[PDB]
């Protein structure tokens, strides 16, 4: 598994055309995510492709 | 029920809404492939089955 090569999975709206993000910051939840950790969603935006 | 003799049921003609499930529990295990979780309430299905 090459655990380097990673793709974004999860962002509020669709992106503009020739437009990039590197942010990684949490994704939201139904409530205030919890803190880079798992809960009801609370979700990590990045995720590798192995 | 016990695993060996699981028990399935089917989910058909209803309004399916996603949102009652976060209220339920911190979710110790909550996970879908190919489903983001946070879109699944805007998704229309056949049949689910459970």
């Amino acid at each position: 598994g090459n655990y380097n090569y990673r793709y974004r999975l999860f962002r509020k709206s669709n992106l503009k055309p020739f437009e990039r993000d590197i942010s990684t910051e949490i994704y939201q939840a139904g409530n205030k995510p919890c803190n880079g950790v798992a809960g009801v969603n609370c979700y990590f935006p990045l995720q590798s492709y192995g | 029920a016990s695993v060996y003799a699981w028990n399935r049921k089917r989910i058909s003609n209803c309004v399916a809404d996603y949102s009652v499930l976060y209220n339920f529990a911190p979710f110790f295990a909550f996970k879908c492939y190919g489903v983001s979780p946070t879109k699944l309430n805007d998704l229309c299905f056949t049949n689910v089955y459970a």
